[PDB]
RNA sequence: UGCGAAAGCAGUUGAAGACAAGUGCUUGUCGUUCGUUAUAAAUGGCCUCG
């Protein structure tokens, strides 16, 4: 998996797969990747969360591309089923996006989380 | 003696506001090469208050 | 981004 | 063995029609060998019943007051059989022990309750006593064997006190918050046996400490897929659930379980890893997770909502579907047992009444 | 007795250095959480840069190494971090795992020193508590 | 440090002295749990059990210099809780008796003997008790009219 | 240490042996004896259960 890259840390990921829990639960995270290119076009994402072990990985990696595009932080994350079973789902996730809200009750951490993509990035 | 005082800041100053412009002095190539650059303050002075803590009771 | 460095800056700070 | 699909249960009357509880459920005991059951929760009262499926009549009843019940169990010394005792705690930073040994348990008048509350130097380390296990420990340099109680830390922290004389044995450390902990045997020898004790976090790391050898890690690893995990369990030989009686009763675990809040229960087979089942028959976090004393069913259950257990097959690692039924009542689940033989499972639930099954097969 | 060579770490401020084994690299730590290897073997007064480490928002108060392989830091956030500084692996520079300390209930936690023992591949911290 | 016991693994180091305070050092931190507020020095400790359930102590009373007053006590290991306490009549007599002797402390004082001082002391003691003509050792004691205590 | 009141009135604190240090000699010591009524100081402070 070489070219999933900035790769979330061990520590790391726990703050990511955090975050998105509760953004699931407040209805604030947008998940597969076709809902994540959606949030890019509009411009509605904080950031984006990619999963590494995705197998054939590319199906992920136009977001970047558009990533950059938009000045928007990601980062990958080791595995898949991980990030569904965080989303909320019974369905491995590959890609996920956190809709943006600054009015929203969980707003600090995910600027927290979005800071540290940043420095990964 | 304040005056005199004064004067001084105004040689240790090496920067002056023109207008919208600010212009700087240029320091000599010597002074930088024969010793190491200065300490930035913020980054030491904060390990001296460590080391200085109330809580520590140093007394 | 002019709020996130003041939580990086804040972050950094010791706190005593 | 067991059918893989078919389960062959009756129910039997409940045990707390004599004397029901005023609360709920909190936890449930099996005695070893005797045939009695241990109740406690915010009652404040250790309520015990002579399980007979018949009538099932309180044998003793006693109320701790100022300590909420949070976990309780029966312990026996692996060597002195004649050793009885049961250990209680809650949102406290004390626990109880109470003595069965002797005549105390029916013809005494009196209880002899005495109270643990000192760590020794590791106050910090830990808040509260309600979450804890017990366990034998062999001390090989001696050969003598000695119960231990295990506790759980603030950070990643893992207490380990002796079961009688309370002193501080040894203390274990892992990253992150520690969610839950289990314990392994493993025989070495004739009389020989070592204590591994098994702790994970929420990421799904999972850390193996030699308690044999002043808890050092031995071995480290990741449950394949697991965020926000809330429980673990180990299945197919000695544990809390299936207590030893002798050294050479002690056998190892087969089987190993995680449980997680999104409801799934990951299985690993003890003989990365990579799992051989991934249960999701239940849709919300795993509050209890234990195994059949022989190992061939595990049982999962849920305190979220209404009716969330289920039963596994093993190693066939399918759900049994004649049983739970719509019209199998069940309540918000809040507590599982299952007898060392006699294959009878106990559950609890809110309204505090543990309902009686018996498994045909056994 | 006068400065042979200054060099610029090209980073935030410097509060700890340390020298591998095989005296070849220096690693630097920052106050920006940069870890920056500074490869010397070219010769006296050559100083040139290897690698960044990943970076991160605590201060490196502390450097010390195993062997030429890992790079173990103290960090203003109460945590020990080891980096992989292998040559030839995929993950070089790789945070390949985070100790926390118990950190001060009412105070910031800072691990100020760090030091390898290589007979039991041990990690001695000392921290601010 | 008057009294020292090692536990049955070796894990623990009980102390005891002058400071009327049992001292359970814990070996692998050397850390240290206090028992302190006891009615004597610790003549002696130990730990009796098959298991170390319980800890007997000896205390002293060394106020009373006319007489040794030991005082016998088990503790359970639990809770640190006297699970038995034992002494016989506590008479305080005015001079000393046939060959009591105070315990060893660091300096000689009333209540203690030196180094040195136990030997001179000893000897003093039987030689007032042989030449010396005052023999009072009488005490004070006192009956209750309504109990008998 | 004796007597006495609590104030005080009288009287003591010797000799041998062994060890250590310094330089046969000097000094200091004694889990050594005989006889007379006869400064200290290894950084080392007291538990928890609302």
């Amino acid at each position: 998996n070489p070219k999933a890259f900035p790769l979330a840390d061990a520590a790391l990921t726990q703050q990511i797969l955090d975050v998105v829990q509760q953004a699931a639960n407040l209805r604030q995270l947008k998940k597969g990747a076709n809902e994540a290119t959606k949030t890019l076009n509009r411009g509605i994402s904080e950031f984006i969360i990619m999963a590494a072990d995705c197998e054939p990985i590319e199906i992920l990696l136009h977001l970047p591309l558009l990533c950059e595009d938009k000045n928007v932080p990601y980062v990958f994350v080791p595995s898949r089923v991980a990030l569904g079973r965080a989303c909320g789902v019974s369905r491995p996730v590959i890609a996920a996006s956190i809709t943006t809200n600054d009015a929203s009750a969980i707003k600090t951490q995910i600027y927290a989380v979005k800071d540290k993509i940043e420095t990964l990035l | 003696k304040t005056k005199k005082r004064k004067t001084l800041k105004n040689l240790r100053k090496d920067s002056v506001k023109r207008g919208k412009f600010r212009v700087q002095l240029l320091s000599t190539t010597q002074d930088s090469k024969t010793l190491p650059p200065k300490k930035e303050s913020s980054i030491i002075r904060s390990k001296d208050r460590w080391l200085n803590r109330k809580a520590l009771n140093k007394g | 981004t002019d709020r996130s460095k003041r939580r990086r800056f804040k972050r950094k700070q010791f706190k005593e | 063995l067991l059918p893989p699909k078919k389960l062959d249960i009756v129910r039997l009357k409940d045990a707390n029609a004599s004397h029901p509880s005023h609360s709920a459920i909190q936890s449930l005991s099996f005695h070893p060998s005797k045939p009695l059951l241990l109740t406690g929760g915010y009652d404040k009262t250790l309520r015990i019943y002579h399980i007979d499926g018949k009538t099932n009549h309180l044998v003793t009843s006693l109320h701790l007051v100022g300590s909420p019940i949070q976990t309780c169990t029966f312990y026996t010394s692996l060597s002195n059989q004649n050793q009885q005792n049961i250990f209680t705690a809650g949102r406290r930073r004390y626990m109880h022990s109470w003595d069965l040994s002797l005549e105390n348990l029916t013809h005494s008048q009196t209880a002899k309750i005495e109270k643990f509350s000192r760590l020794y130097g590791h106050e910090s380390t830990q808040r509260s006593f309600e979450n804890f296990k017990v366990a034998h420990l062999q001390n090989s340099q001696t050969n003598s064997v000695h119960g231990i109680v295990l506790l759980q830390g603030n950070n990643g922290w893992i207490n380990i006190l002796h079961s009688t004389s309370g002193l501080w044995l040894m203390g274990c450390k892992i990253e992150g918050v520690i969610t839950d902990f289990c314990i392994d045997y493993q025989p070495i020898s004739r009389g020989k046996f070592r204590t591994i004790l098994i702790a994970v976090n929420a990421y799904g790391e999972v850390w193996e400490f030699d308690l044999n050898k002043n808890g050092h890690v031995i071995r480290r690893w990741k449950d394949q897929g697991g965020v926000g995990i809330t429980k673990i369990q180990v299945g197919g030989g000695t544990t809390t659930t299936c207590p030893a009686l002798q050294i050479s009763k002690i056998k190892q675990n087969r089987w190993l379980a995680v449980g997680s809040e999104s409801g799934f229960v990951n299985l690993y087979d003890r003989n990365t890893p990579t799992p051989v089942a991934a249960l999701d028959q239940l849709t919300t976090t795993i509050s209890n997770l234990q195994f059949s004393p022989d190992g061939q069913i595990l049982c999962m259950a849920s305190r979220a909502v209404k009716d969330a257990l289920r039963l596994v097959h093993l190693p066939s690692c399918s759900v049994f579907s004649n049983w739970p039924t719509s019209g199998t009542p069940l309540g918000k689940v809040t507590s599982v047992a299952f007898s060392p033989s006699g294959g009878l499972l106990a559950v609890g639930n809110e309204q505090g009444k543990v309902r009686l099954w018996k498994l045909n097969h056994y | 007795g006068l400065p042979l060579r200054n060099y610029d770490c090209n980073s935030g401020v410097i509060w700890s250095i340390s020298i591998n084994d095989s005296q070849d690299k220096l690693s630097v730590g920052c106050d920006n959480g940069t870890v920056v290897l500074i490869d010397i073997s070219g010769g006296p007064g050559v100083l040139e840069h290897d690698t960044i480490l990943m970076r991160q928002e605590a201060r490196v108060l502390t450097l010390a190494w195993k062997k030429d392989d890992f790079v173990i830091g103290g960090c203003s956030d109460g945590r020990i971090r080891i980096w992989s500084a292998q040559k030839n692996d995929e993950n070089m520079g790789r945070l390949l795992h985070t100790m926390k300390v118990d950190k001060a209930k009412k105070e910031s936690t800072l691990v100020w020193s760090v030091i390898y023992l290589p007979r039991t591949d041990q990690i001695a911290s000392g921290d601010s508590t | 440090v008057l009294s020292l016991s090692f536990s049955h693994d070796g894990s623990y180091l009980l102390s005891g002295g002058w400071e009327k305070v049992m001292s359970l050092w814990q070996l692998e931190t050397n850390s240290q749990q206090f028992l302190p507020r006891l009615n004597g020095i610790i003549i002696d400790c130990q730990v009796l059990g098959p298991q170390g359930n319980y800890y007997s102590l000896i205390l002293q009373m060394t106020e009373n210099n006319s007489n040794s007053d030991y005082q016998f006590l088990l503790l359970n290991a639990s809770d640190l809780t006297s699970k038995l306490s034992i002494n016989g009549p506590l008479p305080v007599f005015n001079s000393t008796i046939k060959h009591i002797q105070q315990p060893i402390s660091a300096m000689n004082t009333k209540n203690s003997n030196s180094i040195t001082s136990l030997n001179h002391s000893k000897k003093k003691q039987s030689r007032k008790l042989i030449k010396s003509r005052r023999q009072d050792f009488t005490t004070n004691v006192e009956i209750n009219p309504i109990n008998k205590n």
